[PDB]
């Protein structure tokens, strides 16, 4: 089961490995050799017959055997731990190749914590047992059988057999236990998600639960998530604990048998005391290592688990928002809103219903109306973040579906309503539209969203480390930075999305003034909650549960004496 | 130390491991029992045929009845009766001869024609020999066979012993790792909890999660594999040796003179093991770090088209990882369980030379039950040093971990947390001459002075970045004003405790952070003093969302960190019920509306919040109308209050405040 999953890798190093059992077959070979010469040996000297020369001859053997032993069995050891190594790069690639081109859709299925273990600890365990776990497998295989063929072939066929008859039992036995470790290190491995995500979600609202005297209740929270893995562990605890005494039982009467049925049979005269010790030595080399061939299958078991878990993160189909569509536009031109009617996936209402509005190809459209209206559920459709609804966004003629992810993408420049910084310094993090750009462009982008004066505030000026996540900067600092970000390029569709709700009422003039004189002719989607920034859009929206009541310009709206007009009162006296 | 500290938690647990060692040592003991049994089986039964015979057999055992007569030859004979030194049997090749007549003296066994040949080159009178072989008569052994089978009931019977008593030892084992394990992360836990700010503003929040999680796994590893493996191979090596020297001193001594080989091999693994494991724990550290930083940005990520160059980065931490994994195989191929091995044979070399040695002195035969034991016993010794090998690398690997762990329950630069607080205090606070600076020399806040007098509403309005933020950092203590006090109720903040002051204040943070449970839960905090205070605390300014909703609120369950499935503005009426509904004496509005629409925000948040006004409130407002009737408002430049005042008192003097409130009508 578990190596059936693993074949993929297999079947593509194969002389790596291929070689790796031949080798193992030939030391295994010449390991066979040690035990007949000291039954030999023993047998010359009860005889009498030991002779210097015979000593000689017997230690010059054991280090020309061990010597080239050793030699060709450090190549194997180097080819199965290179795999494993390989194996862990390989399966840490794909994963976090799979994680990108990933949709919010799966992220608000999966925690971070999970993934992070999904990868770091499942990959460290399927490395585990790659090297670890098929070394030790295929090695006790071949002992096993070729120690059995030789005790048959050179001592004795009915001594041999039922020296084995406990064997039998001893699969069974290993079966039961394998079987019923799967199911516990599917839900061992699941706890470690869990316990990531309960760490760090205590980490990065360590504020919150500061700021509200909460450190005694995540404690005691914390202790028993820790109680309960613990009563689970101990649970597996007693599972292998009735396990390990049978296989030593085993071993045990395997053993017992061999050697009073040998003892019973040097009286028959089948045997010679110089065979015994030959034969209680390959008995012995063939079941000691059975003391730790039953712990190989918690090795074994962790390892499948932790593949399965791999492969349900690497076997999700990406959602809906998959480009596989080639089409020839080349310029977004008009975006034409026909009948959407999109529904969150994690939803049981329309949050779109009949959405009907178009933006020509210079056009600011603003977008106003209460909390969780929909303003943001609009520009979500232009992002491809889920999958399409019920309706029409044809950009120009074509819709969005028949345009490749890479072009949209690069058409649009975004400004998320949350922002998202990462650790890097200011000029860094400013450079994630264009990546390319020379100190000169990135002066601009910093005029423009009146962010230059800031900078001879900051200690470092483009090189003051933001920090992770961006705490190092004010709230509006943060979204300055954000909308340099987007105004880097020359998008063809800027999108905003509350884009001055941290800026001190001169700031907010400055950059409105400065977005109206940069995007004179171009295509921008303002949503605002202060409607005197978007006093100069061409079209503006009003939005109240998933449809939109109120449309037209400033001065249309203001007749309707709707919610625009109400607001507007409300936010033009004072 | 990591060793000392280790060696704390094990005594943590001093009576399950010390009852899982005896009990450990009591399965060894027949374990190692065994091949003495077959030694005293060897010695006595198959090489007893070596005696003397010739008794008439009056009493005992009975007798062999070889030809015609009673035969019976030492065990069973030791009763009084005449052997004479005659009718001695002998083994040459494949035939059993049985002399039969006065043997005088031995040393060479060979018959050739029914004679004596040499013995010990005396040749002393040649003995007239009868070949027996297999099937003529060998009743020679009857009185062995039931010795034989006592020996293997005996066995038989330890067997079951060893398999309960290694039950016992395995289950005591595995509970107490797992005990200490769940008492090192405790505390752990713990630690972080009392750590300040400014290690967590500093740090990735991938990096803390890694340290803990991964290296207390690491860690759970070492004492539920590692050390479990070491008691059971010290012990039974223990077992084996004292065994040993009861077969052959000398031997013995050159087969124990292998433990300072061990040690030497620990001790050149340990030095290069430390240092790259070191090295891969760190790129692991960073892997974890880079993996929680792209998932949470990667909507951005992907929106930029930052892909292939997060790719990048993330692959040359991969491809680091990996190389200093590839500095392994050099250490772990030469110093794997295959140099056990390269021992083996090497240790059985001694085993031949020193048996032969002595046998060419014809005195190496004198107990073949000797040399049988010994191979026994040798290859239940080699059976071990496997497993003590491979924990080897993971103990070194461990090693680090703990290291890593270790260095964080140490940190010296932690605050003290007196956790009780304590009855309500009146809202008066004030500031005097606070001056603050981020990273030394930096000075965000220059000489603030204010106060609040139980009931006022203070603005403290400013411009994009002078510091507003960071006075409700000094006033919840998250960072420590370098000059100056801060005084709530004419008591500085700095002589209370971190929990006693945040007990008094209530605040709506900016960055709304949500956690993953119901909408009840985050306005609540999960805090058992509740009620139904959620639907009356969240009746104000949400009373559209649980309406809309499938489930009735505290039943709809957000997911992880802040709601992603809530929308930005839904997500501060969360933070503002759950900051009114744990009801402060102060209440701290940190820009608390800047994502809630104006109709919600002005009517209903202020019509609810002025009822409410016998409380100090301190407002962060970039909306000057949500502060326009606050008592005393305070104007930020340059981190300095350049303007004081009310909102008549203050256009008055025509400065920064009149310039704001004219531009945003
Ligand atoms: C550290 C934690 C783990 C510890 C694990 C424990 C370690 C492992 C423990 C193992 C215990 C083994 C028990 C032996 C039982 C079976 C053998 C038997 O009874 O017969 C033996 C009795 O032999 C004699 O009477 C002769 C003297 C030798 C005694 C050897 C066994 C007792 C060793 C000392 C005991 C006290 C010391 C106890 C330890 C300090 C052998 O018989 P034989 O060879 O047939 O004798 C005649 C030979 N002849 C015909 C050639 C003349
Ligand atoms: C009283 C003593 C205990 C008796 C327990 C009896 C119940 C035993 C419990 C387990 C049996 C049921 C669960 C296992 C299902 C196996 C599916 C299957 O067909 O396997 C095959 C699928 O290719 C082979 O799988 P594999 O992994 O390649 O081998
Ligand atoms: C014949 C096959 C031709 C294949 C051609 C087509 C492929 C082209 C390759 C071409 C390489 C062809 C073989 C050479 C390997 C070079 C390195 C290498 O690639 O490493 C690979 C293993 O490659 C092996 O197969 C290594 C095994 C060689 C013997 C190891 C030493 C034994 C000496 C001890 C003797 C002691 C005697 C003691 C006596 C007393 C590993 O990496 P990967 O798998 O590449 O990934
Ligand atoms: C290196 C191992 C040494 C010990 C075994 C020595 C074997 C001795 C020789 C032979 C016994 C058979 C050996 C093959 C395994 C059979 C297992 C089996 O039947 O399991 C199945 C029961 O039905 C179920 O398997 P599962 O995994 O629960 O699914
Ligand atoms: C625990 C069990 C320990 C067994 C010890 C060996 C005793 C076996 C023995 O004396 O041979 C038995 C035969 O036996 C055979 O025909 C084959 C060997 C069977 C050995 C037991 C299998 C398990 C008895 O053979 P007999 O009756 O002397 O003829
Ligand atoms: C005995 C010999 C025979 C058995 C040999 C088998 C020993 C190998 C396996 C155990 C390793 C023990 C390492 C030492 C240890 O744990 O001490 C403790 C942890 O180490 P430390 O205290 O951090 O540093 C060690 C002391 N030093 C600073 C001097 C380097
Ligand atoms: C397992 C045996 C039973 C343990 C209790 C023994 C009785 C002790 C009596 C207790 C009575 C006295 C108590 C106070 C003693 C203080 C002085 C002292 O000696 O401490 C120093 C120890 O010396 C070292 O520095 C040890 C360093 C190497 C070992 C560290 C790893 C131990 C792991 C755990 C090993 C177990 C592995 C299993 C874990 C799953 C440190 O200062
Ligand atoms: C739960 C704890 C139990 C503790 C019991 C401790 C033992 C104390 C009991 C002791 C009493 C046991 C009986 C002793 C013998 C008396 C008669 C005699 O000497 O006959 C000679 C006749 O021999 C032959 O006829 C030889 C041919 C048969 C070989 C049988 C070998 C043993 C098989 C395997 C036998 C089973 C082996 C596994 C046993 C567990
Ligand atoms: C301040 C410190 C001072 C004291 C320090 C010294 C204290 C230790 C010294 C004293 C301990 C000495 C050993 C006595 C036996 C104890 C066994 C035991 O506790 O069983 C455990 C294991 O139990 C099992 O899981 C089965 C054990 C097998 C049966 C053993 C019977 C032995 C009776 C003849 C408990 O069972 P459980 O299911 O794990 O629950
Ligand atoms: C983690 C791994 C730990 C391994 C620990 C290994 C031990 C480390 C310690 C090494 C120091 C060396 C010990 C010297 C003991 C003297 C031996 C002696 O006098 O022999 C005689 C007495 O001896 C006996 O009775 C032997 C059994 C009891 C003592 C066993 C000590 C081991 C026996 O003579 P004979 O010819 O049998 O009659
Ligand atoms: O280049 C590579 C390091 O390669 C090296 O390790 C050597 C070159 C760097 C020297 C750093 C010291 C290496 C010591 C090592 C000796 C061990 C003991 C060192 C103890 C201080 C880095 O490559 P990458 O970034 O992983 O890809
Ligand atoms: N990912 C999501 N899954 C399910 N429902 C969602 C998701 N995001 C938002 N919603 C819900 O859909 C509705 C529309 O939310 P949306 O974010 O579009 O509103 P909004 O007007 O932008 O909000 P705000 O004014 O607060 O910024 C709300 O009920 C919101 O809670
Ligand atoms: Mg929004
Ligand atoms: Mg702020």
């Amino acid at each position: 089961s578990v190596l059936k999953k693993l074949g993929w890798f297999f079947k593509a190093y194969w002389l790596r490995y291929t070689i790796a059992i031949v080798l193992l077959l030939a030391v295994n070979v010449i390991e066979m050799f040690p035990p007949k010469l000291l039954g030999n040996a023993i047998d010359d000297m009860k005889a009498g017959a030991f002779t210097a020369e015979g000593l000689l001859f017997y230690i010059g053997i054991f280090f020309v055997l061990t010597a080239a032993v050793y030699i060709m069995s450090y190549f194997w050891m180097h080819q199965l731990f290179g795999g494993a190594n390989l194996m862990e790069k390989i399966l840490r690639t794909k994963l976090m190749g799979h994680l990108l081109t990933m949709s919010p859709p799966f992220y608000e299925k999966n925690r971070t914590g999970d993934l992070m273990a999904r990868g770091t600890n499942d990959l460290q365990a399927v490395s585990l047992t790659t090297g670890f776990g098929i070394l030790t497998l295929v090695d006790s295989t071949m002992f096993m059988m070729t120690i059995f063929l030789t005790m048959g072939f050179l001592i004795s066929w009915k001594l041999t057999f039922a020296a084995i008859i406990p064997l039998p039992v001893m699969a069974i036995a290993i079966s039961l236990y394998g079987s019923k470790i799967h199911e516990r290190f599917t839900e061992a491995q699941n706890a470690f998600g869990a316990l990531n995500d309960r760490v760090l979600e205590s980490v990065s609202g360590v504020r919150v639960i500061r700021a509200y005297v909460q450190e005694t209740n995540d404690v005691r929270r914390f202790n028993e998530m820790t109680a309960d893995v613990y009563q689970k562990n101990m649970k597996v605890a007693f599972i292998d604990s009735l396990f390990e005494p049978t296989v030593k039982l085993l071993v045990g009467a395997s053993y017992l048998i061999g050697l009073g049925y040998g003892a019973f049979l040097v009286f028959r005269n089948e045997l010679t005391l110089g065979e015994l010790v030959s034969f209680n030595v390959y008995l012995g080399m063939m079941i000691w290592p059975m003391f730790a061939i039953g712990e190989l299958i918690n090795v074994m078991q962790r390892g499948n688990a932790s593949l399965d878990r791999v492969n349900e993160t690497l076997s999700y189909e990406t959602d809906v928002t998959d480009p596989k569509q080639p089409a020839d536009l080349k310029e977004p031109g008009d975006i034409v809103f026909s009948h959407v009617s999109f529904t969150y996936p994690s939803s049981t209402s329309d949050n779109l219903q009949d959405i009907s509005f178009t933006v020509r190809k210079g056009q600011t459209v603003g977008i106003a109306g209460k909390t969780g209206s929909g303003k943001t559920t609009i520009i979500k459709q232009l992002l491809r973040q889920y999958p399409p609804g019920e309706g029409s966004i044809t950009f120009s003629g074509v819709p969005i579906q028949q345009i490749p992810l890479d072009r949209l993408r690069g058409w649009i420049g975004y400004v998320p309503q949350d922002h998202l910084l990462f650790s890097r310094t200011v000029k860094e993090n400013i450079l994630y539209g264009k990546q390319d750009a020379t100190d000169k462009e990135v002066q601009q982008a910093i005029a423009e969203a009146h962010f230059e004066k800031d900078l001879h505030m900051l200690p470092s000026g483009l090189e003051t480390m933001v920090g992770e996540k961006g705490v190092a900067l004010s709230g509006g600092q943060k979204q300055r930075i954000s909308i340099a970000r987007a105004l880097m390029a020359n998008p063809e569709i800027l999108i905003l999305d509350d884009s001055l709700s941290a800026v001190d009422a001169k700031t907010e003039a400055a950059i409105i003034k400065n977005i109206r004189e940069n995007r004179k002719g171009k295509t921008t989607f303002i949503l605002t909650h202060r409607l005197s920034a978007v006093e100069h859009a061409d079209l503006i929206l009003v939005m109240d549960g998933g449809v939109i009541a109120e449309r037209g310009t400033h001065q249309e709206l203001l007749a309707n004496n709707g919610w625009y007009r109400e607001q507007y009162e409300r936010q033009q006296l004072f | 130390k990591i060793g000392k500290t280790l060696w704390r938690y094990a005594l943590l647990y001093r009576k399950l491991l010390i009852t899982a060692v005896l009990l450990l040592t009591v399965a060894v003991g027949a374990e190692l029992t065994g091949p003495f049994i077959g030694k005293k089986m060897i010695d006595d039964h198959i090489l007893g045929i070596e005696k003397t015979w010739y008794e008439a057999a009056e009493k005992d055992k009975n007798a062999v009845q070889f030809h015609g007569v009673s035969y019976v030859r030492e065990d069973r004979l030791q009763e009084p009766v005449s052997k004479a030194k005659e009718a001695h049997i002998y083994q040459v090749g494949m035939a059993f001869y049985f002399v039969d007549q006065a043997v005088s003296f031995d040393g060479n066994r060979t018959v050739s024609d029914g004679k004596l040949t040499i013995t010990n080159g005396d040749k002393s009178r040649a003995y007239a020999a009868e070949k027996l072989t297999k099937q003529e008569l060998f009743q020679f052994y009857q009185p062995e066979i039931k010795g034989m089978v006592l020996l293997i009931c005996l066995y038989g019977g330890l067997l079951v012993f060893s398999v309960f008593f290694q039950y016992g030892q395995h289950y005591l084992l595995q509970m107490s790792a797992n005990r200490i394990i769940q008492k090192m992360r405790q505390d752990v836990f713990s630690h972080i909890q009392k750590m300040p700010i400014r290690y967590f503003d500093n740090l990735p929040a991938g990096k803390v999660v890694a340290r803990i999680t991964n290296d207390t796994e690491a860690i759970r590893d070492l004492y539920v594999t590692v050390l479990s493996t070491f008691v059971t191979s010290g012990i039974y090596m223990f077992g084996i040796f004292t065994a040993l020297f009861l077969l052959d001193v000398k031997l013995a001594f050159v087969c124990l003179a292998i433990v300072p080989i061990i040690w030497l091999w620990s001790v050149i693994y340990r030095r290069y093991a430390s240092y790259y494991n070191q090295k891969i724990r760190s790129i692991n550290s960073d892997i974890n770090a880079k993996m929680n930083e792209s998932i949470q940005g990667m909507t951005i990520i992907q929106a930029f088209r930052h892909q292939k160059e997060t790719m990048r980065e993330f692959e040359e931490l991969n491809e680091s990882h990996f190389y200093f994994q590839n500095r392994m195989l050099n250490l772990n191929s030469l110093m794997s369980h295959n140099l056990v091995n390269v021992i083996r044979n090497l240790a059985f070399v001694c085993l031949i030379w020193h048996f032969g040695g002595a046998s060419l002195n014809a005195a190496g035969i004198v107990s073949i039950g000797v040399l049988y034991a010994f191979v026994d016993y040798l290859n239940r010794l080699f059976q071990p040093i496997t497993g003590i090998v491979n924990q080897f690398s993971k103990l070194e690997l461990a090693r680090v971990s703990a290291g890593r762990v270790f260095e964080l329950l140490e940190e010296k630069n932690t605050e003290e947390a007196g956790e009780p607080a304590k009855e309500r205090a009146l809202g008066r606070v004030e500031f005097r001459d606070v001056s603050f600076a981020y990273q030394e020399g930096e000075e965000v806040l220059k000489h603030i002075s204010f106060t609040a007098q139980k009931g006022e509403t203070v603005a403290l309005v400013g411009h994009t970045g002078s510091g507003k933020s960071s006075i409700l950092n000094l006033l919840f203590r998250f960072y420590d004003a370098q000059k100056g006090d801060v005084l709530i109720d004419g008591k500085s903040i700095y002589n209370m405790s971190r929990q006693e002051l945040r007990s008094h204040m209530g605040i709506v943070l900016q960055d709304p952070y949500l956690f993953s449970g119901t909408i009840g839960s985050n306005v609540s905090l999960d805090d058992e003093r509740m009620t139904e205070e959620e639907i009356k605390n969240a009746l104000r300014q949400v009373g559209a969302e649980p309406l809309l909703k499938k489930l009735p609120k505290g039943i709809n369950e957000p997911v992880i960190e802040k709601g992603s499935t809530l929308s930005s503005g839904e997500r501060q009426l969360i933070s503002f019920a759950r900051a009114l509904a744990f009801d402060p004496a102060i209440l701290i509005l940190d820009e608390a509306t800047a994502h809630i629409d104006t109709e919600t925000e002005a009517v209903i948040q202020k019509a609810l919040d002025v009822v409410k006004q016998g409380r100090t409130t301190f407002v962060i407002a970039h909306r000057l109308s949500t502060i326009r009737n606050a008592d005393q408002i305070l104007v930020l430049d340059k981190g300095e209050i350049v303007e004081r005042g009310n909102h008549e008192e203050l256009m008055a003097l025509e400065g920064q405040y009149y310039q704001m409130y004219e531009l945003q009508k």
